[PDB]
């Protein structure tokens, strides 16, 4: 995703016999990451019926 | 065996621009200066251009 950084700069002396000059803008950058995880674990069985609960 | 993500094509994304303001938050207002007289008015608007009176 991008962005526009605000303008800045010095002024000039407004005076005859001379003129002005324009000034400019920029752009910028941004990132992120997409991550993922998970797991699985078993149970047993015969131990469940031997040992009194599941 | 596998369609194997390696083969299929992975697009990308964007979202519209958003402004970002570089800031040195600057006031020092309100203080001197403020609250103008009208005499400096008589030094400001036309007619009778400057420089300043005495």
């Amino acid at each position: 995703m991008p962005y526009w950084n605000d303008l800045d700069g010095d002024s000039q002396v407004l005076n005859d016999t001379d003129d002005l000059v324009p000034q400019k803008i920029n752009a910028g950058q941004d990132k992120a990451v997409l991550i993922l995880r998970g797991n699985a674990w078993s149970s047993h069985d015969l131990a469940a019926t031997l040992s009194g609960s599941d | 065996a596998y369609t194997k993500i390696s083969d299929v094509i992975v697009p990308e994304l964007f979202n519209p621009y958003v402004i970002n303001t570089t800031t040195q938050l600057s006031a020092f207002f309100q203080s001197g200066i403020a609250a103008t007289d009208d005499e400096l008015n008589a030094l400001a608007k036309k007619a009778g251009g400057g420089s300043t009176l005495n």
